[PDB]
């Protein structure tokens, strides 16, 4: 038609695409909180909606890291969701984004609430890893970094499909940045340092800007209560050593070396934990293309300069190369033929990084990039996840609408027959 | 009905998953750390993962132990449960008397443990209640899952080589061979002959490093020579001599390029030349070379020609069938499965190839080996999977003259 609707369940928020398009195709139209209010009955079964009955009802978050801690509370969610579709703009197929933690359990239930409560005919479980991954044509091999609030999913893609055994998940993310700079900060409250990780002037340095100028990074930052220079009732950031910023309550901040720390806890063991995950890839050509594409997702990499210093990081610790002093040694001995003053003049030249043989290992990754994107994306917001998430997911839509012949979804006939274990039958 | 519980475990892998996929949904290391915390309660730790960042803690309370003996079978049952417990309620996430189960044995000579059937009967039943349970053969499930009912499976694990030959779909048990020499010897020796080039609490260190650069030396350093290593140092010497005789490395002797690789811990390069990278795997072929018990019988050409010529012997205790020796002979050689992770070194296959046509001349030798390396890793579980999803086909029983013969021997 198309009239397909996409749901998108994340911890904090849900994005809802009501219909395809495919001309004047747009983002997610809906963004909702991912919350349900519940009461209990007088038998103790649970009455769940959309708003607090007065002050008494209890919230319930079904989405914690992703993963799905309450899955009645989940469906009823997505109820909640079709209400809510119904209401503003009757048969529609059903796209939901699914994530790697959720269990064959919590997915099959899912497919039966579909069916026998929603009463929807078409049903389509689209892991969120694979519709990124058909966003981007012809991305074969990968490694998704997805930074959350409070974790980070790695999600090794391999020949188009999700390695299971080897996605991972680390308990920390934008939130870490929060508790590391409240230690560095120990006198500011948690609302100005959120204010501090939000500002424009909070950015990673690189080792060039660090090195360049200013401070001396290797201790708390400062004992004393955060700077108020106003409030009421043009060179690069890098190269001032103090810098303002504005607070939520209209307060003028300025703050020091901080605005540069908070990070670094958190891409490096982000950068272990991707490490070991690439190094138990079986086939090394395929790790050697995962390598070669790395993507960095997720709201906390909006922070300046904090892509280039994930990568700067992966590269540091994993990258296959001739250590310096090795090579630094072959470099003399081989400029050790030429005349001395060649060798003179030779000295204190910035080096080529040249010239005799690199040495060639029998391991990778001898190269490691971020994954480049193709070209149409335009593009708030920053490119993320959730726009390729939604296009893979159109692209999938317009594979399946287009081939008639084949049924690649849920239809309510072979659910019918086969029940909830139908869902198995079509896998990504 | 719906779907089975596929759960392997390995001398060196678990592996687990639901039936309905293809890719398991966990793969593990059999090896596990317990930790009595300063909590006051001891816990188990399983996962390359959450191991290695354990081994990276350095606690002093910190001990690796393995899970499965050099046999294939389990020999700590109280961790095997600790673990089975790990997969189901933090990885498949389902209660285990939800669904059956389906797990594997390796293929034994004599016949089949009763004691450690009491221990998976009482282990599946009494403490996890799972409500049917099942076991395969691991070389077994390899076959079936080939469609191959006549075959000679050669699988080079972490506890040594394991040649089963199968034939019509029967183990044949007197003629299975298990070697002593496998990826940890291996692993062993790369330490041993890699130490001095290094040189110049501890359990979760000797792990960690097997799991890192060990594994990466072996999976990027380690390749087996197409023949005897020493002829073939004669034959490459020879030969680099008289192409430059008509009158900086050479093409005409491979075995002096230089290979390097990149020691992460202490990052230096380690330089070894091919012939040095051929000697790890030489060592499983002849294993006399490095000490003595080891007679040259214990390398991997005789204990293969051993199991075959042993199967083809053993097959006339069934009277032949043929109105046959070297018959069965050419259906184990036309059927050969390389499987196991140790198997996917450079020259492994080419080198068995060889090690089987050197002493069975005028014999047709047909190899299979999977090219897709995850597979091959975990072939055994594929397999399991495979009978798995079987239907429960009630097939006629055969029924010999003796089986009512015996009966009718008991009614008088």
């Amino acid at each position: 038609q198309d009239s397909i609707l996409i749901i998108y369940p994340r911890s904090q928020t849900t994005l809802v695409q009501f219909g395809l398009n495919e001309e004047t195709f747009t983002v997610p139209e809906l963004e909702i909180p991912t919350q349900i209010y519940r009461t209990t009955r007088q038998d103790g079964s649970y009455t769940y909606h959309s708003t607090n009955k007065d002050n008494k009802a209890e919230l319930i978050k079904p989405i914690q890291n992703g993963e799905i801690i309450d899955i009645s509370a989940f469906t009823q969610f997505l109820r909640l969701i079709f209400v809510s579709i119904l209401s503003d703009r009757s048969n529609i197929p059903l796209l939901l984004i699914t994530h790697h933690s959720w269990s064959q359990s919590d997915l099959e239930i899912i497919t039966q609430y579909v069916f026998e409560s929603l009463e929807i005919n078409n049903l389509i479980q689209l892991p969120a890893s694979l519709a990124a991954t058909y966003s981007m044509i012809s991305l074969q091999n990968c490694c998704i970094i997805d930074v959350g609030t409070h974790h980070t999913d790695i999600i090794p893609i391999v020949d188009y499909a999700q390695l299971d055994h080897l996605v991972s998940s680390i308990p920390m993310g934008g939130q870490s940045i929060n508790d590391s700079l409240k230690k560095l900060l120990p006198q500011w409250d948690d609302d100005q340092i959120e204010s501090l990780k939000k500002s424009p002037i909070f950015e990673v340095l690189s080792d060039d800007a660090k090195k360049l100028s200013s401070f001396d990074f290797g201790d708390e930052g400062t004992l004393n209560v955060a700077e108020i220079i106003t409030s009421g009732r043009n060179v690069k950031n890098s190269d001032l050593e103090f810098n303002t910023f504005w607070d939520e309550k209209g307060n003028e901040i300025k703050v020091g070396k901080q605005r540069f720390q908070g990070c670094n806890n958190l891409i490096k063991n982000i950068s272990n934990r991707v490490g070991l995950t690439l190094d138990n890839i079986d086939d090394i050509n395929k790790a050697k293309a995962v390598w070669e594409n790395i993507i960095i997702v997720g709201g906390t990499t909006s922070i300046s300069g904090f892509k280039e210093a994930l990568l700067g990081q992966l590269l540091k610790d994993h990258l296959i190369i001739e250590p310096e002093e090795e090579k630094s040694k072959r470099e003399e001995e081989a400029k050790s033929v030429l005349p001395a003053a060649t060798k003179k003049k030779s000295k204190f030249m910035t080096n080529s990084t040249a010239f005799v043989p690199t040495i060639e290992y029998v391991q990778c990754p001898t190269v490691i990039k971020l994954a480049k994107y193709p070209d149409y994306f335009p593009e708030w917001k920053k490119s993320g996840y959730s726009e390729i998430i939604f296009l893979g997911a159109q692209i999938v839509s317009k594979q399946i609408f287009t081939h008639p012949k084949d049924t690649f979804y849920i239809t309510r006939e072979k659910y019918n027959m086969k029940g909830p274990a139908a869902l198995w039958d079509v896998q990504f | 009905n719906r779907k089975c519980v596929v759960i392997h475990n390995g001398s060196h892998r678990t592996v687990a998953g639901f039936s309905n996929v293809e890719l398991p949904q966990c793969i593990i290391p059999s090896s596990y750390i317990k930790r009595t915390d300063e909590g006051g309660e001891a816990e188990f730790i399983f996962g390359t993962y959450n191991m290695i960042d354990a081994a990276a803690e350095k606690r002093n309370g910190d001990e690796v132990y393995t899970l499965v003996d050099s046999q294939g079978l389990p020999y700590n049952w109280d961790a095997l449960e600790m673990q089975w417990r790990y997969l189901y309620d933090t990885q498949l996430k389902v209660s285990p008397e939800e669904l059956p189960l389906v797990i594997t044995m390796p293929a034994t000579n004599g016949k089949p443990d009763m004691a450690i059937l009491e221990r998976y009967y009482e282990l599946a039943f009494d403490k996890l209640n799972v409500p049917v349970f099942q076991i395969v053969i691991e070389p077994l499930a390899i076959a079936l899952s080939m469609g191959k009912s006549s075959a000679f499976v050669i699988d080079i694990g972490a506890s040594g080589c394991n040649v089963t030959p199968i034939i019509d779909g029967i183990v044949v048990k007197n003629a299975v061979v298990r070697s002593k020499f496998g990826g940890d010897f291996l692993d062993f020796q790369v330490h041993e002959r890699l130490a001095p080039l290094i040189k110049e609490k501890r359990s979760t260190d000797v792990w960690y490093e097997a799991s890192t650069w060990i594994q990466q030396f072996k999976s990027t350093m380690l390749q087996v020579s197409e023949k005897d290593l020493f002829e073939l140092e004669r034959y490459y010497k020879e030969q680099a001599d008289i192409y430059a005789k008509q009158q900086t490395g050479s093409p005409n002797n491979p075995l002096v390029q230089k290979k390097n690789f990149l020691f992460k811990p202490l990052n230096k390069t380690l330089t070894l030349d091919l012939k040095e990278c051929y000697q790890f795997a030489e060592y499983l072929f002849k294993p006399q070379l490095i000490s003595d018990k080891f007679s040259p019988e214990d390398g991997l050409g005789p204990l293969m020609a051993k199991s075959v010529k042993k199967a083809g012997a053993s097959i006339n205790s069934m009277k032949a069938n043929t109105s046959s020796p070297e018959q069965v002979y050419s259906l184990l050689l036309t059927n050969v499965i390389i499987t196991g992770s140790t198997s996917l070194i450079e020259g492994m296959e080419q080198r068995i190839i060889k090690e089987l046509s050197i002493r069975f001349p005028q014999y047709k030798l047909t190899t299979f080996a999977n090219q897709v390396m995850m597979d091959r890793k975990i072939q055994g579980w594929l397999g399991a999977l495979t009978m798995a999803n079987l239907p429960s086909w009630s097939l006629g029983k055969w029924y010999s003259k003796e089986d009512y013969e015996t009966l009718k021997r008991d009614r008088k």
